[PDB]
């Protein structure tokens, strides 16, 4: 079934290794940006613990154990209802230009 | 002064909080305000 | 050995000298040019001559003055009050004439030039920065703003409005008219009266008439309220209670430590203050209570201080204000007064130990008294004060215009009038 | 072609005229501003006042700037004390477009957290703006030093809540003092018809009469500030009567009595009475005019002074005499006849501008609710008898004062004096 | 902008209470 493959494309994906969450893990253009910025305080620490400490495990070349990755439920998607208003809103100046 | 005072000034910096009974003791004026900067010491103010 | 020898000068200098053979001597020149001299048009010159030490001076450059002050090793401070200002100099006592002699140039040939002051007048805003930090300090302009109508009303500290816009004349003109020989004394811990004398004569020869004489302090009765945000609610309620160096000035300082003024055992419960026992009572929170007296020349004010919390500020300030009303009518136990005179000639006492102490002390009498008294003088005319004076005392405050002032988030404080 | 004055069940009041002008304005006039701001909230009105363009519940705040300036329409919220008035104007064939666009911003806003706290900084530049004016600050700490609370708090954010009003306190805001009971939809060159329908399709999301605020105390403080410029702006002021009185039409007839305002461009005030007494003694350049400021629980009646720093003395005392003169029955009906003049014609004067006529309305629909015709109020005007200003002086006299100063105070006297 | 005679200081002395008023496209204003 195809939440079978995506929980296997998940564990297969390596970032749950690095105890980095899904909207982590997103490229940062100007929507993307813009949207970091709208993250409220606890979020946006949250983030960039997760990002450093990531980052730190890359350089070492290291994962953490077993216990301390982040499962396909507990990866709740924290950037997505900012980032879908922020492209919303691009996309209805874009339609203002029209 | 040889001694830098106690206190130093750290202008834009917020001051030490409050918030105990035993902390707050006698932190009301008792006599009038008078300051104290000079050369070579940091500023002090005394009540 | 030796004593507080004293001696004024024909110019109206007065020159007082003790050789206590310590290590370090210390010198103050103590000129009557507080802030309460500046008029409507100059507020704030007495701020920026407060830093206005360490300028270029006629005689010794400004890079001389920090380098032969601090080579040695010594100290340049100015303290001032609402009434007086205090240059003092400390070095160990081989080193005590250069002290003297950069204390003489800026006290009395200073230059101000005008590169100088413009760009001493960017520390005004730091230094009133700095003091504002403590709650205390706007709290005590604003009762001397809302107490006071013209004279001590001045603040100890150079208004926005006129930061930089303090012109070296106007420097110029208040040394002239306030750095008078007849207003300021010459006070030496540590050293001998013939070179006292030496170095008043060295240069210390300005107009030494009594320069501008001020106005007398008219009372107000106003109330000033200002809503920072901070949650502790500092307010102060007083009225003019009476002159310095006055009998009724003595029953209100033994009024004062009768109320309670500040702790004695640190982290204690100030049992015997009888503010904080009334207040405690009632409020379970965080406070702190303490009769607060100011002794000015002119005139005085007696009230109460409270830091409390921004619900219960009212309870604090009424409950404490009703402790006094117990004293009007009379509740005084004399244990109690003679408890406050214990308190009164202690602190008293403690306070002259100090090497700094003693030198603002025999400067404030040389400048208001004229004279200097020994501390068995003092104890004997507290000692000499007798409980239906204290009785206030408590009648006068009652029973008077009330100046209040108060900061912090003001949503409960009372009035004047409540 | 009439006035229309409907009242829906909620509270609210639907008035509307068909002047079949090309252009038409509507206004929503709310029973809300600084004088229900809390001591805990103060400078929320303020913000909200700032907060108008934002991203509402059905409306994005691009789509809101560019819907309303593509047909070229206005937007102001014209904030006082007692009442915030939200107003568009556009051409009459458009009305529909902004009239949704200010029902969404009034009634549903979302006072997103980023947009709000990128808009506080606006918050410090509009108050410089406004007090670069030495009225707007002499004004609000005459406000802030004659009442205890409610009028007291200014219509600007104190320094202190500059970027720590947080979107939970205008939302609380909202949904309090913004109920349908305490507003008033006004439409001028609108049909009432089209107005009822959007006013019960919008506006009945919120009913009930909502927070209600606290009387007005009157301390009579003496606020006093040093700001060092020449012009000493005084004010002294005592408690007037509150609006809708027969005290309150005595003292607006006061008002002009002691003379407020020029007539004569460069003129010289000869009906002035406060003009002529001031002007014998000082020949230095000031000004001094009566001040009328009538609101719901109470008001103030004084008079406003800007003169040199030394002359100050002397201005705010003679002047203050005239107003004994006035007190002790030396008032002739000629000056009652001359002030009743100005006053009618001062009102029917400002209803003339169809913004003038709209805000009158609102006023009219928020305080008293029922609109009342110009000619009534000439007749109450008329009215007013010369014993009733001889109160309304005794009043003003008689009464405990409150004192306003900036600039130079060196020679201001004190409110004892 | 200063005012050092009468006719320019004339109408400077308010008699109404203030009243602030701001825009969308249209500057603030006060009274």
């Amino acid at each position: 079934w195809l939440e079978g493959i995506r929980k296997w494309y998940y564990n297969a994906a390596g970032f749950n290794k690095l105890g980095l969450m899904r909207d982590d893990t997103i490229y940062e253009d100007d929507d993307v940006k813009e949207a970091i910025r709208r993250l409220p305080e606890n979020l946006y620490n949250d983030r960039v613990f997760r990002i450093k400490r990531a980052l730190d495990l890359t350089m070492r070349q290291q994962i953490l154990p077993k216990e301390q990755w982040t499962k396909y439920e507990e990866d709740k998607f924290y950037l997505e209802p900012y980032l879908k208003e922020v492209i919303r809103e691009r996309k209805e100046r874009e339609e203002w230009a029209k | 002064a040889a001694l830098p005072a106690t206190s130093e000034s750290p202008v834009l910096d917020a001051k030490r909080s409050f918030l105990c009974r035993e902390s707050l003791s006698g932190q009301a004026a008792g006599r009038p305000l008078v300051a104290s900067v000079g050369l070579n010491v940091p500023a002090s103010v005394r009540y | 050995p030796q004593d507080l020898e004293f001696t004024r000068l024909p110019n109206g200098l007065v020159i007082a000298s003790l050789e206590n053979y310590a290590p370090a001597s210390r010198i103050g020149l103590f000129i009557k040019a507080g802030s309460r001299y500046e008029d409507s048009n100059n507020l704030g010159t007495s701020h920026l001559l407060r830093l206005a030490s360490s300028l270029t001076t006629k005689g010794a450059s400004s890079f001389k003055i920090t380098r032969g002050i601090e080579a040695v090793g010594g100290k340049l401070s100015v303290t001032s009050t609402r009434e007086s200002m205090a240059y003092t100099v400390e070095c160990l006592r081989d080193d005590i004439e250069i002290l003297m002699e950069f204390l003489l140039n800026v006290t009395a040939a200073p230059e101000f030039r005008r590169w100088e002051v413009a760009a001493l007048q960017s520390q005004l805003r730091i230094d009133k920065a700095v003091a504002f930090q403590n709650p205390q300090a706007q709290v005590l302009e604003n009762l001397h703003a809302a107490a006071y109508r013209n004279a001590l009303a001045n603040s100890l500290y150079c208004p926005d409005y006129r930061i930089g816009k303090v012109t070296p004349d106007q420097l110029h003109y208040y040394v002239q008219n306030h750095f008078t020989s007849a207003r300021m004394a010459l006070i030496g811990l540590g050293v001998s009266h013939p070179v006292l004398k030496q170095v008043a004569e060295r240069f210390l020869n300005m107009r030494g008439g009594l320069g501008l004489s001020g106005a007398k302090a008219k009372y107000r009765g106003g109330e000033i309220r200002d809503q920072n945000g901070d949650s502790l609610v500092h307010a102060a309620l007083v009225a003019e209670s009476a002159a310095t160096g006055s009998a009724e000035a003595n029953a209100f300082s033994v009024l004062q430590h009768v109320l309670g003024a500040g702790p004695h055992v640190k982290r204690g419960s100030n049992a015997t203050s009888s503010l904080y026992q009334a207040v405690a009572k009632g409020v379970h929170q965080p406070f702190d209570v303490s009769a607060f007296n100011a002794s000015y020349s002119d005139s005085g004010l007696f009230g109460i201080y409270t830091i409390s919390q921004a619900a219960s500020a009212g309870d604090v300030i009424k409950s404490a204000y009703d402790q006094v009303k117990t004293i009007a009518q009379g509740n005084l136990s004399n244990t109690d007064v003679q408890a406050a005179k214990n308190k009164l000639k202690a602190g008293y006492l403690m306070s002259v130990e100090s090497s700094e102490g003693f030198l603002d002390e025999v400067g404030s009498q040389a400048l208001v008294a004229g004279s200097y008294v020994q501390p068995s003088t003092v104890l004997q005319q507290i000692d000499s004060v007798a409980d239906a004076d204290v009785i206030n005392a408590a009648k006068k405050f009652v029973s008077g215009r009330k100046s209040m002032a108060a900061s912090g988030n003001l949503g409960h404080t009372p009035f004047v009038d409540e």
